């Protein structure tokens, strides 16, 4: 009988899309960004060189493609969005009211991130005459865009461009000037690969570049030109055409970039420059992660970033209609990005795929560069490629940095510093850019301490308050391994006599992995490290490096009734873990003594076990350890850890365990929760409850002795509860789900706590896209009925910005149950005054009363 | 019916059903941002790289038929 | 004998006569008209412009899917114009 | 089979009647007979057979040839007996076969065009669009060069009609193949020095290009105007007139962008309006009028100041078309920024109201409309009271058309800008003028009614001193011989009730209510409905207590009026009874409400939507007013005794009562009416339950457990109609309580709904499928997938059929959610089915 109210305290900070334009309609260039289910408008100030957030809107959907377009003779850029509805939307930002005005919303399919229903891909004619929304398979739709007598945008009926058994890697509109608009697609047919049982067709089928031409005269779309590719490419770039450029497309692939154009244009290929003395795996390829174009009335250039984070500048050499060669020049090195934007007034906005985002000022475009520029004209054989050495940035200067908590991998709320109010300790970031951050509030303030690898879990020492963090990353080198790899490279490269001095210069060159990426290599290599960190000072009190293929996944600090009140730290570690397909050698449990007031790890022993220990949980002088699908009780021996009790009937794989009294709550990777009883008298573990639904539970929190709240891999929250006075000696007990909700972001940490002292007790969660949310219980049913009415009214009168149905959205994988969306309720203050008055009098009060009610429920926490 | 991929009949083989749901899963990974983020954190690869890998695996996700 | 057009619907709004003014094209329900009906360009061209989407008589107001269909997303299946496959275009 | 033939068809496909079936007898002209057969199948026949014939004729188009194909098609196209839909079918077979045969049509282009050129000037709009479509398909099939070679000789024909038709055909081919494709040809034609008709038709081509393509010519606007600019100063007068009109059309299409591409033609037009007069001056002024809105504020000021003297001189021209053009140009000037209102009210307004506001303009329709619209638009910039003062005294003119024109103008201006701009003198003369114009009117048309209502509502509280005279006049006109006069009076009362209420004149409105009550015995239905609406307005402004006559006397007088057959009376009377039942419910007894109930059940079957909406509202009001028990009991007895036709009314009324008086006041008696051993009353109770749950929606969240046992009994009742209706019940149940935590009760009902999937009767199996879809929506797709998995693969083929139908339904419904719900399918030796990515653990 619990009813919750959901509120976002810190919205998502991880950017998935970013596009720049003249959305204000003035000189100013703004950037709209899609972070998860949020659409934001930002204005970079050219004077101070710092980015400001002008607008934030919760759209209650899944933005899959974001694009900007403009019509001929226009002054403002529109925003076309494809989402998880069956709808394409076109919006215009009105600066007079600081809002996103929905200009058009056209329906074509069903909701969800479906396979054959368009929404994933968006392309637009470079002149703004048409726009194609495309699914990954089969169906594509083209809409014709025009204006009317009052200069109001108008959209036509859709035109079908379907082709069965056809995948889509990417699609972009080709600059054909003012001819019939054309869209270039990267496709691949699977019809032959499916009907052949040997595998000849699957290996022989190849990606194709096709051109859909929109005949405006006859008003239809035709599959005109299609050509295979000897190299499989990942995305396309439109090169300018018509008057100020040669029409065509650039195709980025693995280890190459190609230029192609329909007609008698020879394909111009060029290999991608690889790094000088790269520590990566030699048999691992290289692709581009994102692109960006900038047009002048004199020239135009492209910017492309590699997996390594190296940004190259690309230019095309012009001989009238045809192009002669592709030229490339190493520009700089920034963290790997999902989107880049080259504004005017010399500013580059980089939206990192993880971690903080940045804005730089362009000092020099690298034209008067002494560094070598490469070209397709330079000849070579045997497939050997062009080389270059990365260098600290000088073409760009860091003018602004935007904090991004994405991706949050672990969180703990506690008052470690005696501030009398708790703080949020968040293990987030990724790779060398990982960080442990302390958040306060009085939006949050944050302080960040860098980390080596991606943090997985961390526990708190009760007496010392320090944190025991474990950081693990896949296909990465350990410190000793990268040192010995550097040594082997230097010793192998001198055989061919200045190579000695060159090797000295190479070894003395330790580029920060924080900027130039971590030298990552292998299929099943695992870099893992344990560290002990003070929560107030960023200093680390001790660090333990592990073997080259040992990957930590679980940590816990506790005492043992076997020994005295001295502490201990257990770490579970997989050995030789392969992710796809999954295969592992086994697991180890490291036992450290943790001496010197929680500042020094003292190794004791190292116990082998059948599979990876995924969860460690203290349990009344013993510990509870999950090894694969086995649940075990371990006591501390003097030469190893000795099993005392085991259960082998868990469904698939234990990911976490929490204990209340003698009840054990086991999280399965797929089959939801399982309630197990430990009978102390007989020393046996008995399964006595499970769930009626499957859940890919990521984290969980104990509400009471009968109730458990959990989070899903698919961005869901649920609350399940056992029937009253369930007996643990009778089995076949099923739990009923008393709460279901879809956050829209994948939650990885749930914790029941009170953020302000003495106030309300609530349920705080953290999402993988850097979001902080809260669920609060309702004091009285009066308020509950009020907010239910508010929710239904806002659903009917303020529908989600991208055509999604709010009720259907919050019921993505299960029908919503006993949650009120406060993020939707608080959009009451952004409606039109007449709608506010109407829905207020329907609530039998004034708009200020409704506002005050929302404000007090938010301050209550 | 016949127009919608992924539907089945009384003669649908196990292979057809499973490759259909595997392709559905890969497209849903491409769609949901945080799911792809989880995958790109588990394997230490960029989002573009895992998207390329998924599109590559779209061809024969489960293997050739009988 | 009677089947839905089911072609790709466009920007034309479906219409309803006086007899069918409150009905739903799919399920014949009069309860809670929710979202607006769109029809395909072929079913709205010529003398068929503005005619009733159900019976084919003179249209007097706009056509709607019921809320039950909206919840089940039956408003996403295509042009809901009923066509008779035993009648020429002159009958 | 051979489709039906109408008389006019005989002359075209008579050869198909001959029974010489053998093809060897045909002298290679089976192609002729084959085309005849296919065209007969296309023109007359069901959608399937004409679709098949269209596909057949398109797949063999080149094998036949354009020759015989068009020699049989074109005669059918120009037949005077052709229906519009048959013409559309012919146009679509034409454009498909034209797409098939590329250059095979080139020799016959001419022979085709002369047959289809008239369609481009046909009165039917669809005939014009079909002609344009055919020309565009021709231009895409036969090359651009062929189109030019075929239509070139007619550009200097002496007749002007052929020139206009070929000019619009050239516009169509330019739209089909692109403006740059004809840019050089048109540039050469517009400067052709041999003939002047050549350049005339060339700049007419560009004019029609603008007219046809609209804003899509903005990229090529500068090229078109540079091609045609020289014609402005051409010594031939008609060519400069048409170049001015072409500039006008280009500016009209390009609005509001592209003024900089007109920088050349400004000075020639400026000179020409000083050097020209007649139709050429009209063309020049029209071009400048469509050009001015695109200008910047400063240059708009300058250019309008330059042209203003000439246009206000032309204000008084004898040619009425010149007057229309200068009216449009002053409307266009004053509608833009830069030209400020002081300039307008100092320079333009005096001659405007001098020469344009005379009674002669009150007779021509288009002049009337344009003058009214122009004046209303002027009021938006120069001021409402500034314009209303200049024409208000003309409200008392005895020429009825002039005063109705000025009344409509004042109405629109005061609806746009309210009344805050008006002082005391203007207000008093407004009142006097509207009073006279309403008292002395021969016809009863709505211009005066709308003007009166809008001016009074715009004045608002300011109308208090004049209300005695207004109400004396409305009372005097209520007692008139013409019904359409008292109708208009009652409508004026209906429209000004609230503004009289704000003025606090409740005794006068009570007298109005009394005279309306005593007029309620009216015979003419439309005016009776109008007085009913006026009574409703009066009862709405003053309360239900101080209403005169009292509700006690007013409602029983309304009761018999429900049996009137006129729809207006029905709607108005039902609405008034409903307002009474909403507020003044305490004044009449329960038995009067029961009689009204009896006479409202019939009106639920009205064909007009508003009438049944009102019936629903008022029935709910009175059901909330009196006790649900009595109406529920008589409705249940009605359910028993009634047949199917009037049973729907009683079920709808039962649902309404359940919604107004919460269902626990209706469900017990309904469910107990199910225990009688007769099965038809059971089916009636089931149908009423179904509609009740669909209608109440989320209200039924607290009643699933209550109706559950009845559904348990009905779902295995071994009567197919009962199972079908119960499945419909649970469908509407689950769809209504979606997202309200009824998962366990609906899951329990699912177990009784499921075994009925193995049923063959189409109605009951489609009902079961609808129930399963609603249960998917409410319970979730995961549970339905769990139910399907146990039977997706199975030895029995029929259980596989039914389970795959259910799976297809839930997969089309929730394809993206199933990603989280598919079971773990292990690998084998041949394939790998594990989704390893979902097993990752961070
Ligand atoms: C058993 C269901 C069946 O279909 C019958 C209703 C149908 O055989 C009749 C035919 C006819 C000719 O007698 C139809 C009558 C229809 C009525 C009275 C419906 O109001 C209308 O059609 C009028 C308006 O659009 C909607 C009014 C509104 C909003 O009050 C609505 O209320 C809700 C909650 O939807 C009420 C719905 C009514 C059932
Ligand atoms: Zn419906
Ligand atoms: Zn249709
Ligand atoms: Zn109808």
């Amino acid at each position: 009988h619990m009813f919750l109210y959901n509120l976002t305290l810190q919205r998502a900070t991880g950017i998935s899309f970013a596009i720049h334009g003249n959305f204000s309609g003035t000189k100013q260039q703004e950037i709209v960004v899609s972070r998860g289910k949020i659409l934001e408008l930002l204005r970079p100030d050219p004077n101070t060189g710092k980015v400001h957030t002008l607008l934030t809107v919760e759209v209650f959907g899944v933005i899959r493609s974001l694009m900007a377009f403009r019509l001929t003779g226009g002054t403002k850029d529109y925003i076309v969005v494809g989402s998880d509805s069956g709808r394409i939307v076109i919006l215009e930002y009105q600066p007079s009211k600081n809002m996103f005005e929905k200009i058009h919303q056209e329906t074509f399919g069903k909701s969800g991130c479906r396979r054959i229903v368009p929404g994933q891909f968006l392309a637009v004619d470079p002149k703004g005459r048409a726009v194609m929304i495309s699914a990954i398979e089969k169906q594509k739709l083209v809409y014709i865009l025009n204006r009317d007598a009052a200069a109001r945008l108008t959209i036509s009926s859709p035109l079908e461009a379907h082709k069965a058994n056809t995948l889509v890697y990417h699609v972009v509109g080709v600059d054909v000037g003012f001819e019939n608009p054309m869209f270039a697609c990267l496709e691949m047919d699977y019809e032959e690969a499916d009907n052949d049982p040997t595998g000849e067709a699957a290996a022989n089928t190849q990606q194709t570049l096709t051109f859909y031409e929109l005949d405006l005269g006859l008003n239809h779309v035709v599959r005109k030109y299609s050509e295979p590719l000897e190299e499989h490419g990942n995305f396309l770039i439109t090169v300018p055409g018509g008057s100020d450029g040669p029409s065509g497309v650039l195709i980025c692939s693995e280890n190459y970039i190609t230029y192609k154009n329909f007609g008698d244009q020879p394909d111009i290929r060029c290999p991608i420059p690889r790094r000088r003395n790269d520590l990566d795996d030699p048999e691992r390829g290289m692709i581009f992660v994102c692109s960006a174009t900038h047009k002048t009335k004199s020239m135009f250039f492209f910017l492309a970033q590699t997996e390594q984070g190296d940004i190259f500048k690309i230019t095309l050499e012009t001989d009238e209609d045809m192009v002669t060669e592709i030229r490339l020049k190493y520009f700089d090195t920034v963290p790997v990005a999902a989107a880049m934007c080259v504004l005017k007034t010399g500013f580059l906005f980089v939206a990192s795929e993880f971690g903080n985002h940045y804005l730089y000022q362009i000092a020099h475009l690298g034209d008067d560069d002494e560094e070598p520029e490469f070209s397709s004209a330079m000849p070579l054989e045997e497939g050997d490629t062009f080389f270059f050495q990365p260098r600290p940035l000088k073409n760009l200067v860091l003018v602004d940095e935007l904090d991004s908590l994405s991706p949050i991998l672990f969180c703990q709320i506690a008052d470690l510093a005696n501030e009398d109010t708790p703080q949020l300790y968040v293990a987030c970031g990724r790779g060398p850019r990982s960080s442990l951050r302390v958040l306060r509030h009085g939006v949050f303030n944050q302080v960040a301490f860098p980390l080596q690898y991606t943090p997985r879990k961390f526990v708190i020492h009760p007496e010392s308050n320090n944190l025991i963090i474990i950081e693990t990353d896949h296909n990465a080198y350990t410190e000793a391994t990268k040192a010995q790899r550097k040594q082997q490279m230097a010793e192998e490269m001198v055989e061919a006599e200045l190579a000695a001095e060159m090797a000295a210069a190479f070894l003395n060159e330790n580029l920060p992995e924080s900027i130039f990426g971590a030298p990552k290599a292998g299929n099943g290599q695992w870099a893992s490290v344990i560290r002990v960190m003070n929560p107030i000072q960023g200093n680390t009190l001790d660090l333990v490096q592990l073997e080259q293929n040992e990957a930590a996944f679980s940590v816990a600090v506790c005492r043992f009734s076997n020994t005295g009140e001295d502490w201990y730290v257990l770490v579970g570690v997989a050995k030789d873990l392969i992710l796809n397909p999954r295969s592992v050698a086994g697991g180890f449990v490291y036992t450290y003594k943790l001496v010197n007031n929680g500042e020094k790890l003292e190794f004791l022993h190292k116990t082998p076990v059948e599979e990876v220990p995924a969860a460690i949980a203290p349990f009344q002088g013993r510990v509870l350890i999950g090894v694969g699908k086995l649940l075990r009780v371990y006591d501390l021996g003097k030469k190893k850890l000795l099993r005392k009790c085991e259960n082998k009937h868990i469904a698939n794989y234990i990911s976490g365990i929490q204990t209340i009294g003698h009840r054990v709550i086991v999280s399965d990777v797929q089959e939801s929760f399982i309630w197990v009883r430990y009978k102390r008298n007989e020393n046996q573990l008995i399964i006595f409850a499970d769930d009626t639904y499957p859940r890919w539970v990521t984290t969980a929190s104990l509400l009471d002795y009968d109730t458990v709240a959990g989070a899903d891999k698919f961005g869901n929250i649920c609350v399940v509860r056992l029937p009253p006075n369930t007996n643990d000696e009778v089995d076949s007990q099923k739990a009923e789900v008393i709460m279901n909700y879809h956050v829209g972001e994948t939650v990885l940490s749930l914790q029941k706590t009170t953020l302000i002292p003495g106030g309300s007790e609530s349920l705080v969660y953290t999402t993988l896209s850097g979001g902080i949310g809260i669920l609060v219980p309702f004091t009285s049913h009066e308020d509950h009925d009020f907010f239910q009415h508010v929710e239904m009214h806002l659903r009917s009168e303020h529908p989600p910005l991208c055509g999604r149905d709010h009720l259907s959205f919050r019921s993505y994988y299960f029908p919503v149950k006993n949650v009120i969306d406060g993020d939707l309720c608080e959009q009451f203050n952004s409606m039109e005054p007449n709608k506010q008055k109407n829905v207020s009098e329907e609530l039998d009060r004034t708009p200020p009363e409704v506002s005050k009610k929302l404000e007090d429920i938010r301050t209550r926490y | 019916q016949s127009k919608y991929i992924g539907t089945g009949h009384a003669d649908t083989t196990k292979w057809e059903w499973l490759v259909n749901q595997h392709r559905d899963s890969y497209c849903s990974y491409m769609g949901h941002f945080d799911l792809l983020n989880y995958f790109a954190i588990a394997e230490n690869e960029s989002k573009a790289r895992v998207r390329f890998n998924l599109m590559e695996k779209m061809l024969q996700p489960c293997g050739p038929p009988a | 004998d009677l089947i839905f057009c089911r072609k790709q619907a466009g920007v034309a709004i479906g219409r309803l006569c006086e007899k069918c003014d409150g009905k739903c094209v799919i399920c014949d329900s009069y309860v809670r008209p929710c979202t607006l009906v769109r029809i395909c360009d072929e079913c709205n061209y010529g003398s068929y412009q503005g005619r009733c989407v159900i019976c084919g008589g003179p249209g007097v107001s706009d056509a709607y899917y019921c809320k039950e269909c909206t919840i089940q997303e039956k408003d996403r299946d295509g042009c809901p114009k009923i066509v008779n496959l035993g009648s020429s275009k002159t009958d | 089979n051979l489709p039906f033939l109408k008389p006019d068809d005989i002359q075209y496909f008579d050869k198909l009647l001959v029974d010489v079936d053998e093809s060897t007898l045909s002298p290679e002209e089976q192609k002729e007979r084959k085309i005849m057969k296919l065209l007969l199948k296309i023109k007359n026949g069901t959608p399937p057979m004409r679709k098949a014939a269209l596909r057949q004729i398109t797949d063999k188009a080149r094998e036949f040839g354009a020759g015989p194909l068009f020699n049989q098609i074109l005669p059918l196209l120009m037949s005077p007996t052709l229906e519009d839909q048959e013409r559309h079918l012919l146009v679509k077979v034409i454009d498909r076969i034209l797409y098939k045969l590329d250059d095979l049509v080139r020799p016959y282009v001419h022979k085709i065009l002369v047959v289809i050129e008239p369609l481009l000037i046909d009165e039917d709009y669809y005939a014009r669009v079909e002609g344009r479509e055919i020309i565009s398909n021709l231009a895409k099939a036969a090359g651009l060069a062929t189109m030019i070679s075929t239509m070139r000789p007619d550009i200097d024909n002496m007749d002007e009609y052929v020139r206009n038709t070929t000019a619009r055909a050239f516009a169509v081919v330019a739209s089909a193949l692109g403006i740059p494709s004809l840019l050089p040809f048109l540039k050469a034609v517009c400067k052709s020095k041999k003939s002047w008709q050549a350049r005339h038709t060339g700049i007419k081509i560009v004019q029609q290009i603008a007219i046809l393509m609209g804003c899509a010519i903005l990229p090529h606007l500068r090229s078109l105007v540079e091609i045609i600019e020289h014609g402005l100063v051409d010594e031939q007068q008609k060519v400069r007139t048409i170049s001015a009109l072409a500039i006008a059309a280009l500016a009209e299409a390009a609005t509001p962008y592209g003024i900089e591409s007109f920088d050349s033609v400004l000075k020639p037009l400026w000179k020409g309006i000083r050097q020209h007069r007649g139709k050429g001056l009209a063309a020049f002024l029209k071009a400048i009028g469509y050009l001015i809105p695109l200008m910047d504020a400063e240059y708009a000021n300058y250019y309008t100041r330059e042209v203003m003297l000439i246009l206000i001189r032309e204000f008084q021209s004898p040619d009425e078309e010149m007057k229309k053009i200068v009216l449009k140009v002053v409307k266009q000037c004053c509608g833009t920024d830069g030209v400020e209102a002081n300039y307008i009210k100092t320079e333009i307004l005096p001659p405007f109201f001098k020469h344009f506001w005379q009674h002669r303009m009150a007779l021509d329709r288009r002049n009337y409309r344009q003058l009214v619209d122009t004046t209303v638009e002027l009021a938006n910039k120069v001021g409402a009271a500034e314009i209303i003062s200049r024409i208000v005294d003309d409200l008392k003119d005895e020429a009825e058309q002039y005063r109705k024109m000025v009344m409509e103008t004042i109405e629109k201006i005061m609806g746009n800008l309210g009344a805050a701009d008006i002082d005391h003198k203007l207000e008093e003369q407004l009142i006097d003028g509207i009073l006279y114009a309403f008292q002395e009117q021969t016809t009863e048309d709505s211009v005066m009614l709308n003007g009166f209502g809008t001016v009074v509502n715009a004045l608002g509280k300011r109308v208090k001193p004049y209300l005695p005279q207004i109400c004396g006049t409305v009372l005097w006109r209520l007692n008139n011989k013409s019904a359409k006069v008292r109708q208009q009076a009652a409508d004026l009362i209906s429209r000004t009730a609230v503004v009289m209420k704000t003025c606090q004149e409740e005794k006068l409105m009570g007298h109005l209510g009394v005279v309306l009550y005593e007029y309620l015995g009216e015979e003419y239905p439309e005016v009776l409905g109008s007085i009913l609406g006026a009574l409703k307005a009066i009862v709405n402004v003053i309360g239900m207590h101080k209403m005169t006559p009292p509700i006690k006397d007013l409602l029983p007088r309304l009761t018999p009026i429900l049996k009137n057959r006129h729809e207006k009376v029905q709607e108005n009377c039902i609405d008034l009874v409903g307002r009474i039942a909403d507020r003044g419910a305490e004044y009449v007894s329960a038995r009067e409400w029961m009689r009204i109930c009896f006479e409202l059940l019939e009106l639920l079957k009205a064909h007009k939507k508003a009438i049944r909406r009102a019936t629903v509202n008022t029935f709910g009001y009175i059901a909330k007013a009196i006790g649900p028990h009595d109406v529920l009991a008589t409705l249940l007895n009605n359910l028993k005794v009634q047949e199917r036709q009037n049973r729907v009314c009683t079920t709808v009324a039962i649902a309404i009562v359940a919604e107004t008086c919460s269902p626990f006041t209706v469900l017990p008696a309904l469910m107990n009416e199910y225990r009688v051993p007769e099965l038809n009353v059971q089916n009636g109770v089931l149908k009423s339950l179904s509609f009740l749950f669909e209608y109440i929606g989320e209200m039924g969240k607290d009643y699933i457990y209550a109706v559950t046992p009845l559904l348990e009994d009905a779902l295995m009742d071994r009567d197919l109609v009962h199972r079908q209706t119960a499945s419909a019940v649970v469908q509407h149940m689950s769809l209504g309580v979606y997202g309200f935590g009824c998962e366990d009760s609906l899951n329990h009902l699912l177990n009784y709904v499921w075994p009925n999937v193995f049923e063959t009767s189409p109605h009951v199996i489609q009902a079961v499928m609808g129930a399963l879809e609603g249960l998917r929506v409410a319970i979730g797709p995961c549970r339905m997938l769990q139910y399907c998995l146990q039977g997706l693969f199975h030895p029995a083929r029929k259980v596989r059929d039914v389970y795959w139908k259910i799976y297809n339904s839930i997969y089309i419904g929730s394809q993206d959610a199933l990603i989280a719900h598919y079971p773990r399918i292990y690998n084998d030796d041949k394939n790998t089915y594990i989704r390893y990515e979902l097993d990752y653990i961070l």
